[PDB]
């Protein structure tokens, strides 16, 4: 309590400082290599320029708790919280925009001062439900609260639930469409080579004729994974290698097992020239997919993991203990920092493109 | 080897309703699945291939849908030209290709019970040495009705043949016909003929008898 | 347009033979895999065998391997279905369909054109007319309401028939069931007709059975009893 | 060991509705079809309305088409009929049967005593 406004003026600089210059080098990234800029980047530099907002507005909270009281005016007070406010809706809107921008990317300027504009709308909220009030012996600025109560409350679901429920359908919708797409590529690979065993070991041709089938339904379902020369090169080997269990098929109907086992020889041909090199472009190309979703997968789960409680504790006590407002504080003032060491752990483009700044 | 199942081996429906018929394949044919439809008297005619594609000539109110091996054909808007008989078939090799068993379409009606006559032999027929008693069952909805032969309170099976008459034209109500067949020493052996049926619009098993 | 029509189809012995056709007009053989499906009267659509006129390679069902043999023309467009040994689950009608070859969609296209399909009939019996029987109206059966009449045909090979009611004069009411098979082989068949009582000594009902592979024309006279 | 029982009823207002239950016990409501009938005290046993398995479909009488609505319940093992626009040539006392029968050939055997719908 008394002990905690102790330690947080020294932990909120280090925030400061740390998160300051955390996110400038982000934003400094994305004035040099604006080429390879992209949509989620774009959100991403949006919430890392919230962020050095934050930063900017930080030192006057490290003040606020060295000082023990609140020393600046009601203005000054009710525009930090409306900066918090408007730093966790850009974070949240953003997130949404990311998460239907990768939706609809995957399974299927003007947008940034719309992101920024809807969060002054909710964060007004924050502007008149916050007063310093003088009780107990201490001048603390925290807030305090019909129809004002009835807009809060509209503009909460409005946006946190939508969001939120809109978020944990799309990001599962993502991460199990990868996961049966990589399933459905490894399950056709395997058929085709299991299969290809089955042949080279049978003796009748009952089951040289019943791996066939199943060969070929598995070669048919792997051309339609995938006008570029490259898709000219995918497709014409499966109709290859279709049109060789064909040549197989034919032959086992006829009643002939060695031949059918010679002509299914030639299947290897086919399937190292033609379906291994593309095997593993389409493998290579599904783990970067589901490696730059984590990226998001993580940016979300830090955001809400720390700022949830914050919201959650504000929300309930000026509606209506000590330890758990400066516990829950700390956390949300946290987020600043998180964000910048996310791209620099498991952010490879931010990793990667960061390196070239410092050679340059 | 492959046995495509089809689900709904009739339907009943109005026109304007959405329907769906359901097809299951044995093992993958990835989605080598074709929908065909039969009318009555005349060649199936190719609606959908490729398990999704819709023909080019047939109304896009057909369509074809595939999750995992279970094949579905919907018609959003029904119309009178759709009551039809409908095949599922995979087509996965030219030496493996089947069907389904079928999913005719029929008109969706109130329920009538049946009007049950009952006639017996005649005496021209009587001196060919050959009895045959015919229970008629008429105008009735739905289909399913069942009829038994009670010859001296006791019941018959393996001689009576049924014959259906088809959904008709101004009002679609069917009519069933049970004939019974009997030499002449095993027709004069008995004093009473009964036919007795049971439909889903009728309370009570309806009996129509004679005694000859 | 392209089609197919077919032809052969008709009666034979069990234990005969026939060979069926499909001539095909519009497209060349060389192009498209012939097909020889079939249909049992009831009875849903089953494979029958296929033909590759380009590479000669050829398949058939379980039931049909070693009885049947199907051949292509492609002088005449033709696709010959020889059927051997034909057994009685063998009366069916036969469609003649058509399929692209890989690859591309015209292999995607299954069955796209068929033919209108043969009639082949297997059974032991000959021509003969029918038996002509009144089921009488009954009097006891709804008295005072209405009351059917029927005119049943008992021992006629040949399918079609055609039964009449009145000269073509009773229309309303009529039910024409159709034709069962017997186990002797022959067909066995029921027209009955729902009129009211009221009019049943005044109006009199005649009907009349038509039957062309025998040349009989029976017109049988319904009273009540 | 098959019993049936039967719920709702009395009095309706003209115009009014009414949601009728059927549930047994000692045989699962599913894999069976499920009936509806009338009788009126001056008239004979009439048919309402029949529940096939699942979606196979729900068929109605010719005077109660439109009016009524049968759901059917196989996790609860019940049915239910909803009448809609009542007249007083309706009131009945409403049995409620199961058709023994897969292939709905029409075995009515397992009857309940029913629930008396009047109106007025
Ligand atoms: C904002 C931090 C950082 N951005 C990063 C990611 N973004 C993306 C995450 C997921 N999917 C995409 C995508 O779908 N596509 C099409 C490329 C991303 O772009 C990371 O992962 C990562 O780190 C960055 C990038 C730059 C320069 C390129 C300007 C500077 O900082
Ligand atoms: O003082 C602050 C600090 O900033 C917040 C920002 N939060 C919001 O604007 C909204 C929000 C979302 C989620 C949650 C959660 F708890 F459920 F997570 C709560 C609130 C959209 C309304 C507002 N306040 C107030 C609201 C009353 C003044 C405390
Ligand atoms: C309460 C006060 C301090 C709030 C201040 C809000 C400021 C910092 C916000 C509000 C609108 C924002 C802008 C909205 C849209 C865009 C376009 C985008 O392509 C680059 C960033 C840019 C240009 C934003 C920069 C930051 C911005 C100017």
């Amino acid at each position: 309590r008394q002990f905690s406004r102790a330690f947080v003026p020294i932990a909120y600089s280090l925030i400061c400082v740390f998160g300051l210059l955390g996110n400038i080098l982000v934003v400094i990234t994305f004035a040099f290599y604006k080429k390879a800029r992209s949509m989620t980047d774009v959100y991403l530099a949006n919430m890392a320029i919230a962020d050095i907002l934050f930063a900017l507005t930080l030192p006057f909270w490290a003040v606020s708790h060295a000082t023990g009281a609140w020393v600046f005016s009601n203005a000054t007070c009710k525009l930090l919280k409306g900066i918090y406010a408007i730093n966790f809706n850009c974070g949240m809107w953003l997130l949404t925009c990311i998460a239907m921008d990768r939706y609809i990317a995957i399974v299927q300027k003007i947008i940034c001062l719309v992101v920024w504009g809807l969060s002054v709308i909710i964060s007004s909220s924050t502007f008149v439900f916050n007063q310093k009030y003088n009780t107990q012996g201490s001048d603390v600025c925290e807030p305090k609260y019909r129809w004002k109560l009835l807009m809060l409350g509209l503009e909460l679901l409005f946006g946190f639930f939508i969001p939120l429920m809109f978020m944990i359908f799309c990001y599962t919708a993502i991460v199990k469409t990868l996961r049966r797409q990589l399933a459905d590529l490894e399950d056709n690979w395997e058929t085709l080579n299991d299969n290809l065993k089955v042949i080279e070991k049978a003796d009748n041709a009952a089951q040289v004729k019943d791996a066939l089938t199943k060969m070929r339904a598995a070669a048919l379902d792997a051309q339609k994974a995938t006008d570029s020369p490259e898709m000219k090169d995918f497709r014409h080997g499966f109709d290859i290698l279709v049109g060789q269990i064909d040549d197989a098929l034919k032959l086992a109907n006829e009643g002939k097992v060695k031949e059918a086992q010679a002509a299914a020889e030639q299947l290897k041909t086919t399937r190292n020239a033609y379906i291994q090199k593309y095997l593993e472009r389409a493998r290579s190309t599904l783990q970067k997919e589901v490696k730059a979703i984590r990226v998001i997968i993580a940016v979300v789960l830090v955001f809400l993991a720390c700022q949830i409680p914050h919201n959650m504790v504000l929300l309930v006590t000026a509606a209506n203990i000590a330890y758990t407002k400066t516990v829950t504080e700390v956390l949300a003032f946290l987020h600043c920092c998180l964000n910048p060491v996310l791209y620099a752990f498991i952010g490879q483009k931010f990793r990667n493109y960061f390196l070239k700044i410092l050679k340059d | 080897d492959i046995q495509m199942t089809q689900s709904p081996s009739s339907l009943s429906a109005s026109v304007g309703d959405r329907v769906t018929i359901t097809c299951r394949a044995s093992q993958s044919v990835s989605s080598a699945v074709a929908w065909y439809q039969q009318k009555p008297g005349k060649a199936p005619k190719l609606l959908i291939y490729s398990a999704s594609s819709l023909y080019s000539g047939v109304p896009s109110r057909f369509s074809g849908s595939r999750s995992g091996t279970d094949f579905t054909l919907t018609i959003s808007s029904l119309q009178p030209e759709d009551f039809a008989t409908y095949y599922c078939q995979q087509y996965l090799y030219y030496s493996l290709v089947t069907f389904g068993q079928g999913t005719k379409v029929e008109i969706k009606r109130t329920v009538a019970a049946p009007s049950v006559f009952i006639f017996p032999p005649s005496d021209s027929q009587l001196k060919s040495g050959t009895a045959s008693v015919v229970c008629l069952l008429n105008n009735f909805y739905p289909r399913e009705a069942k009829v038994q032969w009670k010859v001296d309170n006791a019941l018959q099976s393996g001689n009576s043949q049924e014959s259906v008459t088809e959904q008709d034209s101004k009002d679609s109500t069917y009519s069933l016909s049970s004939t019974l067949t009997l030499s002449k020493a095993d027709y004069e052996k008995h004093k009473v003929y009964a036919c007795e049926v049971t439909h889903q619009g009728l309370s009570s098993p309806v009996t129509k008898s004679f005694n000859r | 347009e392209v089609q197919l029509v077919e032809s052969g189809g008709g009666l034979v012995q069990p234990g005969g033979s026939l060979r069926l056709s499909c001539a095909a007009s519009g497209f060349n053989v060389v192009d498209f895999s012939l097909h020889w499906v079939r249909q049992a009267p009831g009875k849903g659509l089953e494979w029958v065998a296929y033909i590759s006129s380009s590479s000669g390679s050829t398949s058939y069902a379980d039931s049909v391997k070693g009885r049947f043999t199907i051949s292509a023309d492609t002088s005449k467009n033709t696709a010959y279905l020889q059927m051997n040994s034909l057994r009685a689950e063998d009366t069916a009608v036969y469609y003649c369909a058509r399929w692209g070859y890989w690859p591309g969609e015209p292999w995607w296209k299954a069955f796209d054109y068929w033919g209108q399909g043969t009639l082949v009939t297997v059974s032991s019996a000959s021509t003969k007319g029918p038996s002509v029987f009144p089921l009488a109206p009954s009097s006891k059966s709804t008295s005072g309401g209405t009351a059917a009449l029927g005119c049943l045909v008992k021992d006629y090979f040949p399918e079609p028939v055609t039964v009449s009611w009145n000269s073509g004069a009773l229309t309303s009411g009529v039910h024409t069931f159709p034709a069962v098979l017997q186990s002797s082989g022959l067909y066995s068949l029921s027209s009955v007709v729902t009129v009211p009582s009221s009019s049943l000594g005044t109006q009199t009902y005649i009907c009349n059975v038509n039957h062309k592979p025998s040349n009989t024309k029976v017109d049988k006279k319904v009273e009540p009893k | 060991q098959v019993q049936l029982q039967e719920s709702g009823g009395g009095l309706v207002q003209p115009g009014g509705s009414l949601r009728l239950s059927c549930a047994a016990s000692g045989r699962t409501i599913s894999r069976y079809a499920m009936s509806w009938f009338r009788q009126a005290p001056g008239k004979e046993r009439e048919f309402v309305a029949v529940a096939r398995r699942s979606g196979d479909g729900a068929f109605y009488a010719d005077s109660v088409q439109g009016r009524f609505t049968v759901s059917r319940d196989d996790a609860k093992n019940t049915v239910y009929l909803q009448m809609n626009s009542l007249k007083p040539e309706d009131t009945a006392v409403y049995y409620c049967a199961i058709d023994s029968d897969t292939f709905y050939s029409g075995s009515y055997d397992y009857w309940g005593q029913g629930t008396q719908v009047t109106v007025s």
